[PDB]
RNA sequence: UCUUUACCGACCGUUGUUAUCAGAAAUUCACGGAGUUCGGCCUAGGUCGGACUCCGAUGGGAACGGCAACGGUUGUUCCGUUUGACUUGUCG
RNA sequence: AGAAGCGGAUUUAGCUCAGUUGGGAGAGCGCCAGACUGAAGAUCUGGAGGUCCUGUGUUCGAUCCACAGAAUUCGCAUUU
């Protein structure tokens, strides 16, 4: 199973309206990621820290998984997650994080300065830390801080699609990624494709070679997409749908229903999951002694 | 004799759950001596030939209506589950389930690190700190079942009063909450590293 | 300054239904015979009070009689006054409870009249337990007990969930 | 004397706690009665456990109960007294109720009648 | 929290705290009932005082119990080093 | 991106920070709303907004007390 968790959405501000051409372009690149092969896609959305945020509930989501991606799902056979990368620069203006967190599934950050990077790892409940690979790194990471942040949770994220943008950006990208691998101790490394087009897509065996040539080993790369990628999905998925990893509204069937794998069988209206009477206390004993299922 | 047992309720509970397991092992031995596979004939066989052994045996047929109806009606009253379902509120319901006690619940091991623990349904007689106690029937087995919580996924059905139209199913994880009910009355559950949950993605 | 605060306190949700004293009606047809019989007992001799009619009027003897010492007399009848002042509530919350676990056919009758302070002020305490084995009195006691004075338990008989009851008490707080 | 304010907005957390306490009390009482009607004392250390946990939850959220509940349950081992050992009266004191464990709960009854508890008085209490 | 071959055991003292309500009482204040013993008036044994023991609905609660701080230990407190080798300078 | 080892200080709303017999969870700024103005700022009023770093245990009850696991950050005759 493969997870691509940083596909960007063609919108930066809530005042802007997405045209149908960008939506059709996203449909074509999802068909591209379905063509060669992938398992999970979590599309990303950029949010600045000092914007004028709407005080709404059902309007914080310009993603619409149900109406357009629910139609794409039946011909696709995959699933989409929605997430926010918090572009936090200065401790001047903030937000109500309990609404923005519980709106989508995964919560991320994007630091620019010193103190924001500390208060993100310290107090802010997020899932992944993304740095600006296109521009200059804010500070150079200390080992005992990043190690304690991985031991607390949140892992670092590398966007190999940002090197495919320009020529000059590749040097700054590799200079950031080698520092991330150096100061992260090769524990919290989750990789993702920041492509805006189907013309910049790659295969697993080329991304593995990219991670080889950057400095991280091969088995640890595939383990990062098998173990480390799908667990930080489950972290935010249990945090924002259910309680703080305590009691879940996700049905535990044999091999088809899961919190991660069965998204459509869960009513995404509030919490619930409508499941038929599969548990009878009257005449059901041990699992190996049953005869009706 | 009777006074020395019930001086501490925990030690007497431990003595009772040990006595139930010993009586179940003796019941299996007397059942293999009986050579009758039917349990309804086996209970009458024990009533005829072993009076003192029959006294500490559980009664699951009695245990189901005395627990399931009270548990379902308590959840239908507590979580405000009525005929009107379109006014539901899920977050406060999950907070109430975080505040409600699971003593007396029907619960099913759906996923576990051990492949043999899954498929077990049972009704809570007592909640431990890090283990779990249920009771399940087999062909002739009536053993008190202890199941670890570190690395297991549990699920329970909340039925609705309509017949075969709609019902709810919720899931808890015993590796997440690992405390007594007394602390769970006051505890506000917080975030964890959740790194050891790979089994839930694995199986 | 004093301020009044209402504090929520959990009630016993079934103590009202556990103390649903039985339905009694057309009761002045009974106190005439009962009071005349009790007075005719209490006139002559203290030995002749309990020698033709065996009755116990001390609660310790009521507990020792219903413990299981005497199992021969199965129909045993009890008369207890409620709605009456100067009656202790500690015994009265435990009298209909202890007769339920008794294996003998114990027939509690709740006397509903508030003005009936005579039987408490005269005999011992206001309660009467006696036996209808071969006495003449049963020849009318079996007549009316099926009519209105039936005593049955609905609360423990069937399986039923009980709704919670949370009341609230007054508290005067000085600051 | 002061200000008279009667609020009927009950709080949701207190309703959750008292529903939890009442559910534990009901399941312990029904286990005890279902065991006591049929046969001998099989799982009498079980239901007591619930009451003990109930009392510990009564220690957590600073909650108080009616004296009917605390009169029903014990004080040391915290068991239900629906089937007690012995009841004695006028044995040179007031009253005595013996239990199986040996802890007694006596009441001053030989002093005077017409004494009610603070929750049983005429106007001090409002239901629901 | 404690004890260690204890052929006898030994939870140190003081101060403050356990908020509101409840209850007679939140620290062996006091108050109410029962029993015993002693003394005075007095002698069908009535009453009064002192001492002990037991019980009294409430609350986690009456348990010299829990928490925090301080010491009588062989008087307390303060001050100084017992720590260097090469190079340079002064003095004999 | 200038380690290593040592002492001190410290983590509470988006931010900067109080605060604590141990029994209520806050102030300023910011956001929204009211008031006000032709409009706006300022002033003023109200509401929304909490993982009191996390965990154990003590207690009847933890921002507070004890322990454990993280760390934040200063200083080392410095402005690299
Ligand atoms: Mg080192
Ligand atoms: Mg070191
Ligand atoms: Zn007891």
């Amino acid at each position: 199973m493969l997870v691509d968790l940083n596909v960007p959405w063609p919108q930066n501000s809530y005042a802007d309206k997405v045209t149908s051409q960008a939506v059709n372009n996203l449909i074509k690149t999802l068909s591209t990621l379905h063509m060669l092969g992938y398992t999970h896609i979590a599309i990303n959305f950029t949010v600045n820290h000092s914007e004028k945020f709407p005080n709404d509930v059902k309007l914080l989501n310009p993603i619409d998984i149900k109406r357009r991606f629910g139609e794409l799902m039946d011909r696709t056979g995959l699933k989409l997650y929605s997430r926010i990368t918090l572009i936090i620069d200065d401790p001047s203006k903030g937000q109500s994080l309990s609404k923005i967190s519980q709106a989508f599934d995964i919560v991320a950050a994007l630091p620019i300065s010193e103190k924001g990077l500390t208060l993100s790892t310290t107090n802010l409940d997020i899932d992944l830390l993304t740095f600006q690979y296109g521009s200059r790194l804010p500070t150079f990471l200390k080992h005992k801080s990043i190690c304690s942040c991985v031991n607390r949770g949140v892992k670092l994220e590398i966007v190999y699609g940002y090197a495919l943008r320009d020529v000059q950006a590749r040097r700054q990208f590799v200079s950031n990624v080698r520092s991330v691998i150096r100061s992260s101790r090769s524990r919290g490394i989750v990789i993702g494709s920041g492509a805006m087009s189907p013309l910049e897509c790659r295969n697993i065996l080329g991304v593995t070679s990219l991670i080889k040539n950057l400095g991280l080993p091969s088995d640890r790369c595939s383990k990062a997409m098998g173990d480390l990628a799908s667990l930080v999905l489950l972290n935010g998925r249990l945090r924002n749908k259910s309680h703080k990893q305590t009691i879940v509204t996700g049905g535990g069937s044999g091999n088809g229903d899961d919190v991660v794998n069965d998204v459509q069988g869960i009513d995404d209206v509030q919490t619930i999951k409508v499941v038929k009477r599969s548990m009878d206390a009257e005449q059901l004993g041990h699992a190996s002694k049953r005869h009706k299922p | 004799d009777y006074q020395r047992i019930n001086k501490n309720s925990k030690i007497a509970l431990r003595e009772y759950i040990n006595n139930c397991k010993k009586n179940t092992k003796k019941c299996l031995k007397l059942a293999y001596e009986n050579k009758i596979t039917d349990k309804e004939d086996l209970l009458h066989y024990i009533e005829e030939k072993h009076p003192t052994i029959y006294e500490s045996l559980p009664q699951y047929v009695d245990f189901v209506p005395m627990y399931k109806e009270l548990w379902i009606n308590y959840i239908k009253e507590l979580l405000n589950i009525t005929k009107n379902l379109k006014t539901f509120n899920g977050s406060l319901a999950l907070l109430k389930l975080s505040m409600a006690d699971y003593n007396g619940a029907l619960l099913r091991v759906t996923k576990s690190k051990n492949k043999t623990l899954i498929g077990l349904q049972g009704i809570v007689i007592w909640d431990s700190q890090k283990f779990f106690i249920m009771i399940v029937k087999g062909n002739i087995i009536d053993e008190i079942k202890c199941i670890p919580k570190k690395g297991t996924v549990f699920q329970f059905e909340i039925p609705i009063s309509d017949d075969d139209d709609s019902a709810l199913r919720y899931s808890i994880l015993g590796d997440r909450f690992k405390y007594r009910s007394v602390d769970r009355a006051g505890r506000k559950f917080k975030s964890r590293r959740c790194d050891d949950m790979l089994y839930y993605i694995q199986n | 300054k004093r301020r009044q605060v209402y504090k929520p306190v959990l009630d016993n949700p079934f103590t009202n239904e556990a103390h649903m004293w039985p339905r009694v009606h057309d009761q002045p047809l009974i106190w005439q015979l009962l009071q005349s019989s009790i007075i005719n007992k209490l006139i002559h001799i203290q030995s002749k009070e309990n020698y033709p009619w065996e009755l116990y009027t001390d609660f310790n003897e009521i507990v020792q009689y219903l413990s299981g010492a005497h199992g021969n007399s199965d129909p045993v009848c009890l008369f207890v006054c409620n709605k009456d002042p100067d009656v202790p509530l500690v015994l009265l919350q435990q009298i209909p409870l202890l007769c339920y676990m008794a294996p003998m056919t114990v027939k509690l009758v709740q006397l509903p009249k508030s003005a009936m302070d005579t039987f408490k002020s005269v005999s011992k305490y206001g309660m009467l337990l006696l036996r209808c084995d071969d006495r003449v009195d049963k020849k009318f006691v079996s007549q009316i007990q099926k009519n209105v004075d039936l005593l049955q338990f609905p609360w423990l008989n069937a399986i039923k969930y009980r709704p919670t009851s949370v009341k609230l008490l007054k508290t005067t707080v000085p600051i | 004397n002061g200000t008279l304010l009667v609020p009927p907005p009950r709080t949701i957390a207190n309703q959750d706690h008292f529903h939890r306490l009442n559910y534990l009390y009901q399941i312990s009482a029904y286990q005890t009665r279902a065991r006591q009607k049929a046969r001998t004392d099989a799982h009498t250390p079980l239901a007591r456990n619930y009451i003990k946990s109930m009392d510990l939850i009564s220690k957590k959220t600073k909650t108080s109960l009616l004296p009917t509940i605390k009169r029903t349950i014990c004080k040391k081992c915290h068991r239900l007294l629906w089937t007690p050992k012995k009841l004695e009266i006028t044995s040179d004191g007031a009253l005595s109720v013996m239990c199986g464990c040996g802890t007694v709960k006596r009441f001053n009854i030989g002093a005077d009648p017409n004494y009610r508890t603070y929750s049983e008085r005429e106007g001090n209490l409002l239901n629901s």
